[PDB]
Parts: structure tokens; sequence; C-alpha cells
């Protein structure tokens, strides 16, 4: 009589299935979860400078609609816009409006720098009872409504040098009258023209007479233009009517900055990834939450789950029921 | 799996083993008794830790890119970048599914050579002493006391000391 000595290993009442390269369903010790699959529903406020928009797009924010007044010279490094955001000033368009949404939300600031711009036989401020401002008509802040000064309006022609050491980004417009006598009424001369250039681009605008769907009581419209301006560069401006002036310049930068779509309540917590749901934790290399995402973010993948097998075959002992 | 122990020659797992990975099971004339084997069990776990380090290893922070969902149709434009997203995220999903596999295949085969590697370490403390059943036991051919076991298990097994015992016992 001697002695057995038997080798084996563990098992465990309880084993997760995972997928190999043989099997598509078979049991293990353990696994772990590579796929983020929930968020708290809330954007974290920290650490990313989070900018709620209210009832602001960017853009609104950018040309100074009243109602965006106090997004003036803000910074962001995400600025969210919220499905409720409204205009309510002049109705407008922005052809291209994607592009310049993109880069002011990728500069990531609304700095705006006041220029003396010197507008001669000319008369400034104009406003409308669509873009009110107190109890009175307005107009967007960073933008200047020219009209006829006694019963003329000369070329104008104006020019601004950049000697500065970074690049200006200028928002200007041109108005679009609903009908002739709109035209000659506010400018004199029958068809207006803006042309806005530096030395290496150019932008000619030749407005439009005719009716436009009646948004906030005009059938008139007014059309954003943009134009960046290098260190050495210098803008002209020139225009014998129709031109919605700028006043000044928006500061650039680059950086980390830009714009998300969202609903989620800001919240104090801290998250470096941020979707549209909310924020999500970033300690799965994949995640199904959202495709948009803001941060050092697992990568976005299909599937809702991926199990990462964390031990042994689990082998129960073969049972007599 | 490769090696051919662990759901292999192995019959089946140890719910009872509840300090370790893989271990040893005995019977001598004390009686019965169990004990895990810690070098076996830390390799298996240090390699299992190496891989989920490797795989949740932070690598991507991404800032401003392109649009993803759109409120107006706008045709050409909007075909690339959808595309462009498309074709991203397919890529990413079967990189994620190849990775789980390929992972979880070699865990259980390097699990499976663990278990392997314990026994014929075993087989070779014991030259001559004992012979391999076929089902991951030993029959040890001699008295081997508690003294014994645990001297087999801590690696201080000298077989000399048994052989001429063992030796008679197998041949006669
Ligand atoms: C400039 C002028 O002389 N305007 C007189 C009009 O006020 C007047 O009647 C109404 O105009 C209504 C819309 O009005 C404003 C506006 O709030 O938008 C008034 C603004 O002061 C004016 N701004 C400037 C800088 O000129 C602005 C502008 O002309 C238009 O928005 C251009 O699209 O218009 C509304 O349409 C009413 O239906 C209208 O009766 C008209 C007609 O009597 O006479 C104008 O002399
Ligand atoms: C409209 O405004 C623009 C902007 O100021 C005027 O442009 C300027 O035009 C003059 C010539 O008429 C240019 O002068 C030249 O400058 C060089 C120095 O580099 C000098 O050596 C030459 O002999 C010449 O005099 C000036 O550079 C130019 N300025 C800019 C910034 O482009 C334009 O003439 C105005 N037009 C009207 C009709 O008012
Ligand atoms: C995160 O939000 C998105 C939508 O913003 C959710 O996806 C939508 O929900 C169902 C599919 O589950 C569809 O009917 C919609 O068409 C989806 N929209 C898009 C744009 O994909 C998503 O399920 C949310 N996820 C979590 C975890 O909250
Ligand atoms: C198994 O893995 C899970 C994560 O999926 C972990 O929380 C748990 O500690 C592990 N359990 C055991 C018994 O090791
Ligand atoms: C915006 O910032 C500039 C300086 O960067 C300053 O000249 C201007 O007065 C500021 N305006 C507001 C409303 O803060």
């Amino acid at each position: 009589p001697g002695a057995t000595l038997c080798l084996g290993h563990h098992a465990v009442p309880n084993g997760t299935l995972v997928k190999t390269i043989t099997d598509d369903q078979i049991e293990v010790t353990n696994a772990t979860e590579l796929v983020q699959s929930s968020s708290t529903g809330k954007i974290c406020n920290n650490p990313h400078r989070i900018l709620d928009g209210i009832d602001c797009t960017l853009i609104d924010a950018l040309l100074g609609d009243p109602h965006c007044d106090v997004f003036q010279n803000e910074t962001w490094d995400l600025f969210v816009e919220r499905s409720k955001a409204f205009s309510n000033c002049y109705p407008y368009d922005v052809p291209d409006y994607a592009s310049l949404r993109s880069l002011v939300a990728s500069s990531g600031t609304l700095e705006f720098i006041t220029e003396g711009f010197t507008w001669t036989g000319v008369t400034q401020n104009g406003g409308s009872n669509a873009c009110k401002r107190g109890p009175g008509s307005g107009f967007f802040s960073r933008l200047n409504w020219l009209t006829k000064s006694g019963s003329t309006y000369p070329v104008l022609n104006v020019t601004m040098p950049n000697n500065d050491n970074f690049d200006k980004l200028y928002i200007w417009g041109v108005h679009h009258p609903s009908t002739n006598q709109e035209q000659t009424s506010l400018y004199v001369q029958a068809s207006g023209r803006v042309t806005v250039s530096t030395r290496r681009s150019q932008q000619t605008i030749i407005p439009n007479i005719g009716s436009r769907p009646w948004v906030r009581l005009s059938s008139s419209r007014i059309s954003i233009y943009w134009t960046i301006v290098k260190p050495g560069d210098v803008l002209v401006i020139n225009s014998n009517g129709n031109l919605i002036a700028p006043r000044g310049y928006f500061k650039m930068r680059t950086g980390k900055s830009s714009i998300m779509r969202s609903d989620a309540p800001i919240d104090t917590c801290i998250s470096e990834c941020i979707t549209p749901n909310g924020s999500i934790p970033n300690d799965k290399p994949f995640q199904n939450v959202n495709k948009i995402t803001y941060g050092a973010c697992p990568k976005y993948v299909k599937q809702n789950t991926l199990k990462l097998a964390t031990g042994m075959r689990n082998v129960p002992e073969k049972q007599t029921r | 799996g490769l090696f051919g122990a662990i759901a292999g020659f192995i019959e089946n797992g140890w719910e009872g083993m509840i300090d370790g990975w893989y271990g040893f099971r005995h019977q001598n004339s004390e009686g019965t008794g169990q004990a895990a084997d810690l070098k076996s069990t830390q390799a298996a776990i240090d390699q299992i830790n190496g891989k989920l380090n490797r795989v949740i290893e932070k690598t991507n922070e991404k800032f401003h890119q392109i649009e993803k969902e759109f409120s107006e149709v706008e045709g050409r434009i909007q075909d690339l970048e959808k595309y462009v997203e498309d074709t991203k995220i397919d890529l990413w999903s079967y990189n994620a599914e190849l990775l789980v596999a390929l992972e979880n295949q070699h865990t259980i085969d390097l699990t499976d050579s663990e278990m392997n590697k314990l026994f014929e370490k075993t087989g070779r403390q014991l030259r001559e002493n004992a012979e391999d059943m076929g089902n991951g036991c030993f029959k040890i051919y001699h008295k081997c006391d508690n003294a014994c076991i645990e001297s087999i298990r801590n690696g201080t097994y000298d077989h000399d000391v048994y052989r001429d015992e063992a030796l008679n016992n197998r041949f006669q």
C-alpha cells in the first residue's frame, strides 16, 4: 500500500461564455467586458471647459443675436448646441454654414477686437424690429448695417491692414432686399455689390432682389461671409450698396476645441470622454454608446459586448442530474 | 487546448480548490488532502494580467473631427463623410472581434500549458518512484507520509531516499 498524487486545476460554479478562434461560445472561469455600453446621461464639467449654448447656436453667438449677447468673448474646449436653440434677430443664411461653424468651433474663442472703420457718407448702426435689443430695434452686435446718408450712398472703399502677429477672422454680410423699392430706398443704387479682398483672395457678392419666406417680420435676408487676414496682409472692402460691415475681427486660435449637439445636462464630475448621450468612462478600449465622441475615448464599435477571457477553461465535474 | 490537459486527460476541475488555480490532491496512509501550487497559479495570473494591461492601454484622444449626423440631405459630400465613418467603424469592429478571438484562444492554450508544465515538473521530481496513471494522477510506489507529500509540493523531495523501496514495489 503506497500513495496516489493527483494534479488538477480549479473550476467555478458560475463561468462565462467567450469567443475564440475555434468556438463562437465556450466557457471560461472569468472574463471582463471590453465594450462600454452605458453613460450616466450627464456631461461632466471637468476636465474640459464645457460651454452650454442654452438658447444659442455657435453662429448666433458669433454674429451677436441679442439673446446670445451673454456669449460675447466666451471660450471653450467643447461648445454644446441644444435642440431648443432658436434665432431671434434679422433672418439670415450662411453659404457654407457648416464650414464657418467648424472653423469657429475649432478656434475655441469668440474674442472680438473692435476696429475703427471709416464709412464716409453713409448712416451706420441700422437696426430692425426683427432683432430687438431692449425695447427698440436692434441688430447683430458684431455687424454694422449701413444705409444712405441724405440721398446718396457713395462707393465705400476702406482698408484695414493686419500688423499683428496673429490671424484675423472678419465676419461680414450682404443684404438681399425683397423689392426694388426697398433696395433704392436704403442704398440709392438699383443694384448693390460687395467686394471683400486680401492680397491673395477675393469675394464678390451681388445682392438679389425678391421675396423669401416671412421670418420674424421680414421677407428680406442677410447672407453671411467670412475672410481671414494673415499677418502682413490687408483687408479691403469695396461696396456701392448692401454691405453689412464688420465692426472688427475675431481672434483665431488653434487647439483642442470643438462643438457637439447634445441635450445632456452638464453636471459636476470628472470624465475625459464625452458623448452626446453624456460622459462615459474610458477604462475599456471599445464603446458602443455613440460614434460621436470628444476627448480620450474608447473606440466606437458595433458590438454591444466583447468578453476577454481572464481565466482558464471552466470544466465542472460531469453531473449525475 | 493545444496541450490536452485541461478538458483533456484531466477529466475536470475542482470547485473545491478556492486558494489557487492549479494544485495537488493526494491519498496516503494518513488520509486525503488538498493544496494549491502557487508558482503555476501565479504564472497564469501574471500572463493574464499582462495581456489585460496591454489591451486596456488608453491610446486615442480625439478632439475636433467630422460631423456624423446630418439634419439636411446634401448629396456627394455627405455621402463621403458617412462612408468614411462607416468604413472606420467596420474596421475597428473587426479589429475588436479578432482581438478577443486571438486573445481568448491563447488564454485557453496558456492555461492548458501551465497545467501541463506543473504535471511534467512533478513527473520529473518523482523519477522512477512513481507512474503516470494517465488521468493527471501519479501512483507513488512507497510510503509517503504528509511530510513526504509536502516535500513533493514544496520542491524538496529527494527521490534517492525512496528509490530502493519504490523500485522493488514496482517490479515485484
Ligand atoms: C428705413 C425706412 O425709412 N423705413 C420705413 C419703414 O419703417 C416703413 O414700414 C414698415 O417696415 C417694416 C419693417 O421695418 C423696418 C424694420 O424694422 O425692419 C424699420 C427699420 O428702421 C429699417 N431699418 C433701416 C436701417 O432702414 C428696416 C429696413 O428698411 C428693412 O428691414 C429692409 O428689409 O425696416 C414692415 O416691413 C412694414 O410692413 C412696413 O410698413 C416703410 C413703409 O411705409 O417706409 C419706410 O420709410
Ligand atoms: C481704395 O482703397 C485702397 C486701400 O487704401 C487704395 O489702395 C492704394 O492705392 C494706391 C495707389 O492709388 C497705392 O499706392 C502705391 O503704393 C506704393 C507703396 O507700396 C507706392 O510706391 C506707389 O507709387 C503707389 O503710390 C497703395 O499701395 C494702395 N494701398 C493698398 C493698401 O492697397 C485704392 O487706391 C483706393 N481707391 C480709390 C478709388 O479710392
Ligand atoms: C445614445 O444616443 C443615440 C442617439 O443619439 C442612440 O441611438 C439611437 O437609438 C436607436 C437605436 O438604439 C435608434 O432608433 C436611433 O435611430 C439611434 N440613433 C442614432 C443616431 O444612432 C443610442 O442608443 C444611445 N445609447 C445609449 C447607451 O444611451
Ligand atoms: C472576475 O472579473 C470581474 C470583472 O469582469 C471582476 O470584477 C472580478 O473581481 C473577477 N472575479 C474573480 C472571481 O476573479
Ligand atoms: C472682449 O475682449 C477684448 C480683448 O480681448 C476687449 O477689447 C473687449 O472689450 C471685450 N468685450 C467684452 C464684452 O468682454
